[PDB]
């Protein structure tokens, strides 16, 4: 099927430079917007880069502005991440993210394997996951709640939230886009809900491998932010 | 004799055609008229529906 | 043996005219007589639709009633956002030669054919993000004039072949044949359930066929020329036909004749595409006059007119919520009306 | 601005459609469209043969630069009026007649009859008002050793001339083209081939040379 | 008193009705010729745009010149300054415009059969960018005789047909006119070249049609704009009090916008479809 391979990671001293290529098969690559996502060793997950298809539009976050220089070959259906200045807070694993827009598509549907980069030795929307974890056990009802600084609610009536679910030892899996919305190949078990600020995604009769961190994204301003996670254990 | 088969094929296709109930016409008329004022105010290409929710303004 | 069959045949639809009077005691236009007018309609266009290079033979609305799919002769099927006119998708077509085109229901796919005698379906979903053919459906010996689709797995075309089909998509093959018409089938209409179907040829009749027996239950006989327009009212009891003898018909399935005629002297241009309303009480006709008449079904008045094409008004669609009628033209635009 | 991310990456991916509906319009508006015809058997196998060497069934070709579309309708058993005004706009239409169908008949009346009256039917139709026919007058060897055998005057009482290739073809060739009624706005390109001939795709491309001259002097306002 | 002395330094200081008439015509003439364009919808395409933009400079031109002959005479001496250049510089603007127009004219449609094609389609950029150029250097040329090149403080340097005029801006416009009369007679004889050359290199007219065409354009162009073009190379060669005919210079300009209104006779008259689209 889709699947996307990342490679380039390794030790680099501080200061210095790397280029990561994630190489793409089973889809469409022109035809797909592409995002890089960070996630540090021990923490929850954190946008990097975007280029949209044809390379129109390029957005970097404001941690990473002017160093990091985001690129694609869509003959070679590869995408280019060029770090420069690396920082010892850069250390962390990179995935690469496909992402197609236009009315009804599911962004942020598949993400990469991630590599892994070791460097040696306001007006954002803050989205707030106050809860860091929850006791569960097989065939009961969780619910994970989610919060925004700013409501995500747009004029044309689409709310820009997005749930990922990453289980142990993988990458993050889309849950439900837009807030309302089951991603494709998930169980309908995962219900979300809410409106503006307040946000809930609801678990029905939870299995064994819905274990791991829940995270929680906003999509209507483009400074891409997640949420810190909530982590799903048994008892 | 393929003619002859097509004719009675055709003369069976009308038998079976003339033994349907048919109503009056006022009946259906009737209805007719009943079911397009019962959905009148449902009809937004009638009475042009305000701006504040047409979705083409 | 074959004058005595052609004698019987002709005493049966002699009986067939006789029934059909008798259960004739008043007219349309008497019991739509004392009802209030619908009075003048004003439509603007609100959307243009620019894109397509060559004239567009047909369109779809589908079900959510935001987009919609057209069909133009210069080899490519466009899936439109008509609230906001962004292209959500453009399929490259395998012949440029398109006269038919539906949209699935779920949305999951939509369907085209024309001149090839083929009915393409292609399935907008796709893992890989791309629209791919799923189905190419062959077996009709005529040009492909219209298709629709009873589900995500069932689809019925009319050919000029002078013959209907029902496929089941995912063997292939036709499900069933509806015979009956002596000459070319230029459209047809699927009843609100789904059960029924009514096709109009260019042997000025109607024929109105069960999708489960295969067989026609009813022939209507009012027009003077070929039929290129058919479409149930929305209550699934009657339906309009429009035909190139510059009228419209208005027929009726339980007391199965002619209800009404929809006709102007000044008009003398086939009709193109007809459809109705939400609530069934206008009636919306394409011509060839360059225009797009709409007529008051009960009260067989014309209340408007959609004068905003170039050329000729080839397809006609009404969404399901009644909001917005789409008109596609031979001059490469829709447009998008209130 | 009012949209969203979403909605102006919604907006991009039309552009971007509409960017390559404009590439594909351009390559598609430099390509010539012409609508083979012809009655059964009139040689039309043969034209689509010598093209290729140098439902609907379409042949692509290249000569001198230009890219070539024929569109044989052929096999399309229908009412030619649902659907010929599909090909309203074709760079030319080629017309094909076999010359030995001058005493051979289907019915009981010769197929020259039916050439006649379908090619009255295309040229004077009212979408090919400004459409040029490209008329082919295929069989020329056969026409010359029927003609020595079989007077021309079976299929046109009201010949006078004699039996040779030269006047039999002449008069012919002045019979479907006094069929024109659009003289005006409409010409005609006759050319006489064979089964073994190798200069109909060079006559082909004169020919629509001539009316890309004549569109574009019309285009000018200069016609 | 500048209105005086540079008219008594070149010796002018001191039939109207029948030129504002036939200027009148003009603009009747060209407002059909507008309006048939704007009502069918098959001309809305680059080439008659050009045509179009034509009609509206010989528009101009005409209300120029009954502009020109209402305040001229004995009234060009209740004029300030000011109000004299304007004067003038409205018809250099107005008569520029339209023999640019005819340039832009020449140049789409020698592109036009240069780039062979099958369907034209509208090019927007060309027609643009031919539309703008026509237009602004017509405003800058008629314009320059204002902003400080003139005659004001060079009376020994000074042009008799305009006395307020400098003889080397003539002289520059009249290397301008040169330059494009060459250039719009270049064009079209090289179009008719193009024809005719494709025309006999295939084997089985439209050539004799195009050069009936281009020699009618051409020998209007030429003999309307002969005379006056020969009166402004005179006066920069005639010193004040010298040259009579300089004075009579009346009717060169009416040969000049005579000219302007029968171009829409020849640019309806040739095009068959015009003159079917105007007859109904
Ligand atoms: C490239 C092309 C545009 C070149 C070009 C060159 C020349 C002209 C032009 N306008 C004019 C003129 C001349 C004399 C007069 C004479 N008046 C009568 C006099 C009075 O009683 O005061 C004054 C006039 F009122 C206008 N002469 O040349 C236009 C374009």
């Amino acid at each position: 099927d889709v699947q996307l391979v990342e490679s380039g990671g390794g030790l680099v001293q501080p200061g210095g430079s790397r280029k990561l290529s994630c190489s793409a098969s089973g889809f469409a690559f022109s035809s797909f917007g592409m995002h890089w996502v960070r996630q540090a060793p021990e923490k929850g997950l954190e946008w990097v880069a975007y280029i949209s298809s044809g390379s129109g539009t390029i957005y970097y976050a404001d941690t990473v502005k002017g160093r990091f220089t985001i690129s694609r070959d869509d003959p070679k259906n590869t995408l280019f991440l060029q770090m420069t200045s690396l920082r010892s807070e850069d250390t962390a694993m990179y995935y690469c993210v496909r992402s197609i827009y236009y009315y009804g598509s599911s962004p942020f549907d598949f993400w990469g394997q991630g590599t892994t980069l070791t460097v040696s030795s306001g007006s954002d929307i803050v989205m707030t996951q106050a809860t860091s974890s929850v006791p569960v056990t097989p065939g009961e009802s969780v619910s994970i709640s989610c919060r925004s600084s700013k409501s995500l609610l747009h004029s044309n009536g689409n709310t820009y939230l997005y749930w990922f679910l990453q289980r142990p030892g993988q990458s993050p899996q889309l849950l439900i886009y837009r807030m309302s919305n089951l991603a494709s190949g998930v169980p309908d078990r995962f219900s979300g809900s809410g409106s503006g600020t307040a946000f809930t995604l609801t678990i029905s009769r939870l299995e064994a491998e819905d274990v791991g961190v829940y995270y929680c994204m906003q999509h209507l301003e483009y400074p891409l932010t997640f949420g810190a996670g909530t982590k799903l254990e048994l008892k | 004799t393929a003619s002859i088969a097509q004719a009675r094929k055709l003369v069976e296709q009308l038998k079976m055609e003339a033994n349907i109930d048919r109503i009056k016409v006022s009946k259906a008329a009737a209805d007719l008229m009943a079911y397009c004022e019962a959905h009148a105010k449902e009809d937004p290409l009638l009475t042009p529906v305000p701006a504040s929710e047409n979705p083409f303004r | 043996e074959l004058d005595q069959l052609r004698q019987e045949a002709e005493q049966l639809k002699n009986q067939i005219r006789d029934a059909r009077k008798a259960c004739a005691d008043a007219t349309l236009s008497q019991i739509t007589n004392n009802i209030d007018p619908v009075g003048r309609i004003q439509m603007r266009t609100r959307r243009t639709l620019r894109g397509h290079l060559a004239k567009i033979y047909a369109m779809h609305w589908g079900t959510d009633s935001r987009l919609l799919v057209s069909a133009s002769q210069d080899g490519k099927l466009i899936i439109w956002d008509s609230y906001t006119t962004n292209k959500v998708h453009a399929i490259p077509l395998r012949s440029s030669w398109v006269m038919t085109c539906a949209y699935a229901p779920s949305g999951n796919y939509v369907a085209c054919g024309g001149l090839d005698n083929i009915c393409s379906i292609y399935n907008l979903k796709t893992r890989e993000g791309n629209v791919r053919v799923s189905r190419e459906l062959a077996g009709h010996t005529g040009y492909l004039s219209c298709c629709r689709f009873l589900d995500d797995n069932q689809i019925v075309t009319s050919s000029g072949d002078t013959t209907c089909a029902l496929w089941d998509i995912e063997t292939g093959q036709q499900t069933t044949t509806f015979t009956g018409h002596t000459g070319d089938v230029m459209s047809l209409s699927l009843a609100p359930d789904t059960r029924l179907f009514v096709s109009g040829a260019c042997d000025a009749s109607a024929k109105l066929w069960d999708v489960r027996e295969g067989m026609c239950r009813q022939t209507f006989t009012g027009h003077e020329s070929d039929i290129n327009a058919i479409c149930f009212f929305p209550n699934g009891n009657a339906f309009a036909t429009g035909s190139d003898d510059a009228t419209c018909r208005l027929f009726d399935l339980r007391a199965d004749q002619e209800l009404m005629t929809y006709s102007h002297d000044n008009i003398i241009c086939g009709i193109t595409s007809v459809s109705f309303s939400k609530s069934g009480r206008l009636l919306l006709a394409g011509y060839d006059d360059f225009n797009c008449n709409v007529w008051d079904a009960l009260k067989a008045d014309r209340a408007g007119v959609l004068a905003g094409h170039d050329n000729r008004v080839s397809c006609l669609g009404v969404t399901d919520d009644g909001m917005a009628v789409a008109t596609g033209s031979w001059d490469s635009f829709l447009k998008i009306w209130n | 601005c009012t949209l969203s991310a979403e909605d102006k990456a919604a907006v991009e991916r039309s552009k971007m459609i509409d960017r390559n509906l404009r590439e594909d319009g351009e390559k598609a508006a430099r390509e010539v469209k012409l609508l083979l015809l012809g009655a059964g058997e009139s040689g039309k196998s043969t034209i689509v043969k010598q093209m290729k060497i140098i439902g609907i069934v379409e042949t692509h070709f290249t000569f001198k630069d230009l890219h070539f579309k024929m569109f044989d309708v052929g096999g399309q058993r229908s009412e030619r009026k649902k659907w010929i005004h599909c090909f309203e706009g074709v760079t030319a239409i080629i017309f094909c007649v076999a010359l030995s169908d001058y005493d051979l008949v289907l019915e009981e009346m010769n197929r020259m009859h039916e050439s006649m009256k379908l090619f009255d039917s295309i040229c004077n139709n009212k979408w090919f008002t400004d459409t040029s026919i490209i008329l082919f007058l295929n069989k020329k060897d056969l026409f010359e050793e029927k003609i020595k055998k079989s007077p021309l005057t079976i299929c046109y009482p009201e010949y006078a001339g004699s039996n040779t290739y030269e006047e039999a073809a002449a008069y012919i060739q002045c019979q479907f083209e006094d069929l024109n009624k659009r003289k005006d706005t409409k010409e005609i390109y006759t050319h006489f081939t064979c089964a073994t001939d190798t200069k109909n795709v060079q006559f082909v491309f004169d020919a629509v040379t001539d009316v890309i001259i004549k569109n574009n002097l019309k285009d000018c306002g200069l016609f | 008193d500048i209105i005086v002395r540079h008219y008594n330094y070149t010796g002018k200081l001191n039939t109207s009705v029948v030129f504002i008439l036939i200027c009148c015509f003009i603009i009747l003439e060209n407002i059909f010729v507008l309006l048939t364009i704007w009502k069918t919808k098959k001309f809305h395409r680059p080439m008659y745009y050009f045509i179009g933009n034509l009609a509206l400079s010989d528009l101009l031109a005409g209300v120029a010149y009954t502009a020109n002959l209402l305040l001229s005479g004995a009234t060009t001496y209740k004029l300030t300054p000011a109000q004299w250049f304007l004067r003038e510089g409205s018809m250099f603007v107005a008569l520029s415009a339209s023999v640019f127009s005819l340039l832009a004219i020449a140049i789409e449609r020698y592109i036009t059969m240069l780039k062979m094609k099958l369907h034209n389609g509208s090019n927007n950029f060309r027609l643009f960018l031919l539309i703008s150029a026509c237009w602004v250097i017509s405003l800058i040329l008629g314009g320059l005789p204002i902003m400080g090149w003139n005659c004001i403080s060079a009376l020994s340097s000074c042009s008799t047909v305009l006395p307020l005029y400098h003889k080397h801006y003539i002289l520059f416009c009249t290397t301008v006119f040169t330059l494009l009369l060459l250039s719009i007679v270049i064009l079209y004889c090289r179009i008719y070249s193009l024809v005719r050359t494709r025309s006999r290199r295939l084997t089985f007219e439209k050539s004799l049609a195009l050069l009936k065409t281009v020699i009618i354009v051409l020998s209007v162009f030429i003999a309307c704009w002969a005379p006056l073009f020969i009166l402004l190379l005179l006066d920069v060669g005639c010193k004040v009090k010298t040259c009579d005919i300089l004075f009579r210079a009346e009717y060169f300009l009416v040969l000049a916008v005579l000219n302007s209104g029968t171009n829409p006779i020849i640019y309806t008259l040739t095009n068959k479809e015009m003159r079917r689209a105007f007859i109904r």
